[PDB]
């Protein structure tokens, strides 16, 4: 009867029901994007002056995130605690104060209510009872953690701190790449005809990846390898040059590039759960936001980024390589379609499960990239927030015995 | 006077050289030291140079046709680009800026029909040999969102 | 435009009138004399709300429409306006619809009082046709 | 646990399901329009002579409703009683009969069968058992009243007579606009993109008129200082909202004449589930509010000038129209207020709207800082729902 | 429940069997993956080894290809690796099929021979030990093929095409596809109804007369199969431009129009010399998709194939009789909006669900509910 | 000679007549033993004859006209034709070959608007008495998908 | 003489001032003493007078463009306008009737987009003191929806 029964404790193994059921969506909404997770909003150069503000989404959930007067970042539920409308209706500007449309409530930008228009209600008729108290009404606040200018934030006090929840490896490989000031150089969306999960499995997905790298070198000797989080949720993938080891294109401009880490990391393709990518490939940067829309929908939203320090030159050869990523990439382009071809392919076997077998069972950091690992991650990961590991009654099946 | 008739006639051209998947010829309406960009009104607003495609050179272009060949996987599917009259900002007898209003439909070889784009070319066009090429031609996309992906360009 | 009487000729015979409906191309070069004295923007107000437009001088209740005419039928299916052009096309076109009617070049009071059983074809002598 | 579960006896609380859930909504169609209430259907200057019809809804259900050669309205469930077609297609029309495309199957102006195709057989195979008999077959018929040109429908056999549903608050303050006849000088429908009830409580939401529209408070239209009240009848379905009196090139915008004896220059008037009547200044009209989907519904608007206005007075009401329908100075925002709740709650399924304005109240209130007809539509709702306490 | 049966006649039909969505998931488990035949295409259209097309038996993704033994193989276009659609195109030749995803290679029996770094990169990853191709793979469809007709079932169990069809069918169908077709044309129409309302339309003898105006001595009948599921309507003995319904003698009975069904989704027409094959796929509980396949014979003359070409006129999606049943299905899936709860009255020719002379009678619109019950465990004693 | 001023402008007129529900006037577009098709890019490309219309006569079109009006059951709807610049592939100052885009929005009575159809003309134009006429338009579609039914023609 | 050349390039420019937000420019395409409605198909087919937009002078445009600016609350949006070529229906030597066919796109700032209105422009223009103007246009809308709200004229 249940299209997302999991087969065992190990995740070589995923069922199809898990990208279609609705009730699991919405339980995704409450246990992941509003549970003990950090939702990536924007960059803090994004909203640099006080009063600067995007809108965004934690999972299905509208956000503000705000620059105050302190220099510090706060946001806040987009959901006016009147009646529900959107408080801030556009995506970006700068304001003092959030003032609802609809009755003109009035919030400062930590999302507290300021203002209830005509409390004390025209002469002594209407208004609110003397029990009313604008204090106990507000949209839910969010914890707000800025990471190497990167803003998260998550509805739960009792999240990990940001530190923990990425943990160092993570930390290291998020401040090699956001070592010094970026500058926004573009903006691009992509709607996904697939449910968020097969998206960001897609980001994870170094068996894929590796094998259309493997093809493009149709067109110098490189090792990879793939580091998971304990947790599992949060993944690197990387390919790299030694440095000191001994020996088509019309326009071959498009991958002329120039020395700016100290390693030899040619590409670097780093998740956060449950939606956050930073990319380094060559000097092409960006990040992406992964957002769920419907069961069978998703947004990606691309964040082109420079140095600020770049020379015309190096922002020259960051604007011809982005060519390589984007709704239009030489690399990224089928990673838009993919997601869809399961999606469809598995029209008829929502009761069946998708094999994750590539380098064993093992959730775990490997050698080389033709390995699921950090796939196998991201669902124990999911199974762990979801509460979907074995329980009760399916573990005693199994642990029944007396060997 | 490069005039709104020759660059209407030149735009019908284009069209139909993108819309019958002639993308070989596509980098001819363009000059060799050519800029071509697939943008949005946000990033045009807010001066952001980068595209979904971005080319300094008409070799850029004949490069990524390549790509589309022998390289890039994607869902078979076909352009109609349905083009307004253009407007001229300034220009003579070999130069001229102007702006064309555009909208491409995508069908899949399945049979769905969507509006894929929308906006309008801001284009540089110059004379060479008496015909007129594209110096330059920036695709500002009304949205900021491309469904799936983007595999012919606009 | 004032056309010459031998441009007009050539013109009209591109535009296929010679013999048309019977009438060979003295009739029409004759007709234009009369109606327009060979002007393409001649206007004429009749005392009926309806005005004469063109080269051959065509009727605004009947065949073209003016926008000022009460019970227009525009049976040319053309603004007024696209008779008053410095190219005949349209004139000619609508004047073919006309002939076609049932009472021939009689339409054209100025052909029927001025033209009509003369030597039409001393219209079209001197001409390059 | 369940998100449509309602927090106490009073309307202080909505839960934010009752907007989202499915199954709720098959309630409404079932309880609601299907159940103790009337429909707005038409004007009878509309469909004014015998054979003239419209089509229409009442709730999900497609209707008919038309005159027949006795001067009286009648209308039906437009759904054929052999395999279900729509029987009329036309939005209006005029006719002797219905016959359905399908098989040919015949109905009368009242939704009577009256033919069946082949019903003996042909050349004496086939047809019908002799069992089968026409009179047993038919759409369901409506109830239908007419209340100052306004035509009603209703499934129910038990609702009370249009004047009883709505009270003799309501009959008077609509036959205070539609005094003398009326005619219709334009359509237009407004899709929002909202579940109706949100629609349906901004229309009953006095607190909102002056705050959401600079016009009203800007203009002194519809300022709260302003002398005016709100009347909720007795079952909380039904309100009116009354009212008494940046720069314009044109002032000619909000130029009026005097046509109301009392001095009142707005009143909006609803019927639950879905009728308005308004007036603003000289502007008139008529909405009927239709559900779609559970985050979609149709406003479609019915302009009216009256009959005897003279060139002078009907460019008036062309002039003041700018101030309502879909591109309104006024409702072009009611439009969208909607959509941006729709949106707002999208995370907050499980938590509640807070409606406490004017206190638990869901009576009439001198002044317009109260949200007393807001808790009366929630008060009518719950009880056809069956969801008191 | 809105899709509870009134008795074990099918003369009510409940109308929330059109709109209940977990009955629309049992009909894809009991219909299209059940007992059934699903069409496929036809031999001509993959005549030579590799050749094959994509296509759907209810909401699954097929493929169907031709081997070197002169065999038809159709599976589930479902990799076995994490689902994705294995054949991306509508139509093409391959001597393999692989998934773009992770290039995982398949037969044309649909067998995994090949796994993309199986045994790892450098001595690196790759799958474990335990882990063996041939354990994997797509589902695999049963075809038959008949008089040119390709169909595939994923039920073991199934009775063979000609015990399927019955010899009735059989006859029937023969009777137009003796000799070699050639498709003509291909269309496709998007219905906005549940696929049964198309699926009864075509059944629909009753109606041929009266929502197609088109025409307005000669006798008509109805066959019905045991199972209930497909059936035959037939016929037998102003415009300024007559050469539309100018035709040609070419079949040995005088039989000018012959509609035929194979439940749950083949219709094979003959209405003069116009000949085609529909395919009716269900797409969501409202929508349906129809896909004509227009045919003459390899062997027609010039003058016989532009009378086809004439004549299609008369179906299709602008046909002068077909425009109709494109919309008909519409018009019922909304008529019934409010009526969830009520039942369609299905009387004419009686409670009967056999052959009958005469078209007056909906004979073959109750053996289709006869059928879908009993596939569907909704029959009451 | 023809040109592609005079083709957008006889387009005009064809579009302007099928979307004012003017049908009868539709077979006066072309000439007497003209040919029109309705069909799709698959069909094309492959050298299938089939139309979901198929008229070798102007009597052929004028009699699907008369079907529409007195016999055939659809619901309400109008055609909005959005046009693109004509390419002219031969011709002459009586016949020309030409090649025209083309956009149809179907709204239904009920108020929806969809893309219903996309593609080109193909055409072959002649003279008759002076004015432009379709000796043949084959009306190719971007997609192999008609939404419910074509009523009207393209 | 206005022809249809004259009427095309400011169609354009009309579209142009609507879809790049000059909307103080979009009164001076009239007249002063002008009308501009937006009506639909059965309004008009009917004789019915209102529109959703109803302006008897230039000023009450300016006013509606100040409301649009300063005053009314809508979720931002752009338009693309994509039209057919014009159409005379009468004139003289000074004045003409003309119909032009319209689709406009409606771009939501969230990147959706659709077909949010298509007709004709039913337009009476003038020339005075050298420039094209409308003495009236009606924009006469296919459908008589309008999604959510109508904030931009068309
Ligand atoms: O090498 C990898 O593992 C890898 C993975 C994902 C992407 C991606 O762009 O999503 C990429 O570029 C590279
Ligand atoms: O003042 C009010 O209570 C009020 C409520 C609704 C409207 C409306 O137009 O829907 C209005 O104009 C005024
Ligand atoms: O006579 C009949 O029973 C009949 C039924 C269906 C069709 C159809 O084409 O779907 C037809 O042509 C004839
Ligand atoms: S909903 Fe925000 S103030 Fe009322
Ligand atoms: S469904 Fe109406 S006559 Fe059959
Ligand atoms: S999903 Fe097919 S190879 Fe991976
Ligand atoms: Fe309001
Ligand atoms: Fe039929």
């Amino acid at each position: 009867e249940s299209i997302i029964q999991w087969h065992g404790a190990t995740n070589t193994r995923v069922p199809f029901g898990i990208y279609t059921d609705t009730a699991n969506a919405d339980q995704e909404q409450q246990r992941i994007y509003r549970g003990e997770v950090w939702n990536y909003l924007c960059l803090e150069s994004e909203i640099p002056g006080a009063g600067d503000f995007r809108t965004t989404f934690a999972g299905e959930t509208p956000i503000v995130v705000v620059r105050d007067a302190d220099q510090e970042i706060y946001a806040f539920e987009n959901r006016c605690a009147h009646r529900g409308a959107l408080i801030a209706l556009e995506k970006s500007g700068r304001t003092d104060s959030f003032q609802c449309v609809y009755h003109a409530w009035s919030y400062n930008r930590q999302g507290d209510l300021t203002g209830v228009a005509f409390e004390k209600g025209v002469k002594g008729q209407g208004g609110m009872p003397a029990s009313f108290c604008k204090e106990e009404h507000g949209p839910r606040k969010l914890r707000v953690a800025v990471f190497c200018g990167l803003v998260f934030g998550s509805f739960s006090e009792d999240v990990p701190s940001i530190e923990d929840y990425l943990g160092p490896e993570i930390c290291e490989r998020i401040e090699r790449v956001l070592h010094k000031p970026v500058e926004v150089i573009g903006r691009f969306t992509q709607k996904l005809p697939n449910n968020w999960k097969l998206y960001f499995e897609n980001v994870k997905d170094s068996y894929h990846a590796s094998l259309l790298h493997m093809f493009f070198t149709t067109f110098l000797s490189q090792k990879g390898g793939v580091i998971v989080d304990e947790s599992g949720g949060h993944h690197v993938s990387y390919s790299m040059i030694d440095r000191g080891a001994k020996d088509r294109l019309k326009d071959p401009s498009l991958l002329e590039g120039f020395e700016e880490f100290e390693d030899g990391v040619t590409l670097q393709i780093l998740s956060v759960f449950p939606g956050f990518v930073l990319q380094q490939i060559q000097n092409s940067i960006a990040v992406r936001q992964l957002l769920p829309k419907s069961i069978s929908s998703s947004e990606l939203n691309w964040t082109y980024l420079g140095y600020a320090d770049d020379s015309a030159e190096q922002r020259k050869v960051r604007l011809k390589q982005a060519n390589l990523i984007g709704p239009a990439g030489f690399i990224s382009m089928e990673d838009g379609a993919v997601g869809g071809f399961v999606q469809r392919g598995i029209a008829g076997a929502a009761n069946l499960d998708a094999v994750i077998e590539m380098g064993g069972d093992h959730e775990g950091s490997s050698e080389g990239r033709a390995t699921e690992t950090s796939v196998r991650g991201f669902w124990k990961a999911y199974r762990k927030h979801m509460g979907q590991e074995m329980q009760a009654e399916n573990l005693y099946f199994q642990g029944h015995h007396h060997h | 006077m490069i005039n709104e008739i020759q660059i209407a006639a030149f735009n019908a051209a284009y069209a139909k050289t993108v819309d019958s998947d002639a993308m070989e010829q596509w980098p001819t309406f363009f000059t060799k030291d050519c800029h071509y960009r697939v943008t949005n009104v946000d990033n045009h607003a807010e001066g952001l140079a980068a595209g979904i495609v971005w080319a300094d050179s008409q070799d850029m272009l004949t490069d990524r046709i390549s790509a589309l060949r022998e390289a890039n996987i994607y869902e078979r599917h076909r352009y109609r680009h349905i083009l307004g009259l253009p407007s001229i900002q300034s220009g003579d007898a070999t130069q001229a800026s102007a702006s064309t209003p555009f909208m491409v439909l995508r069908i899949m070889h399945t049979g769905e029909t969507e509006v894929f784009a929308s906006g309008e070319y801001l284009d540089k066009f110059t004379t060479i040999d008496g015909k007129l090429r594209l110096q330059e031609r920036i695709a500002v996309c009304d949205s900021t969102v491309t469904d799936t992906l983007m595999a012919l360009p606009l | 435009k004032v056309f010459g009487r031998c441009e007009l000729a050539a013109a009209m015979k591109r535009h296929g009138l010679d013999n048309y409906r019977g009438y060979s191309l003295g009739n029409w070069v004759c007709a234009a004399k009369f109606e327009s004295n060979f002007n393409t923007q001649a206007t004429n107000r009749n005392t009926d709300g309806s005005t004469d437009y063109g080269i051959l001088q065509i009727n605004s209740r009947w065949w073209c429409n003016d926008g000022r005419t009460p019970g227009s039928r525009n049976l040319c299916n053309i603004p007024c306006s696209a008779l008053l052009s410095s190219d005949i096309t349209a004139s000619v076109n609508c004047a073919k619809k006309i002939v076609s009617d049932g009472n021939g070049m009689n339409a054209w009071v100025a052909w029927r009082n001025r033209c009509k059983g003369t030597d039409v074809q001393a219209w079209i002598r001197g001409c390059r046709l």
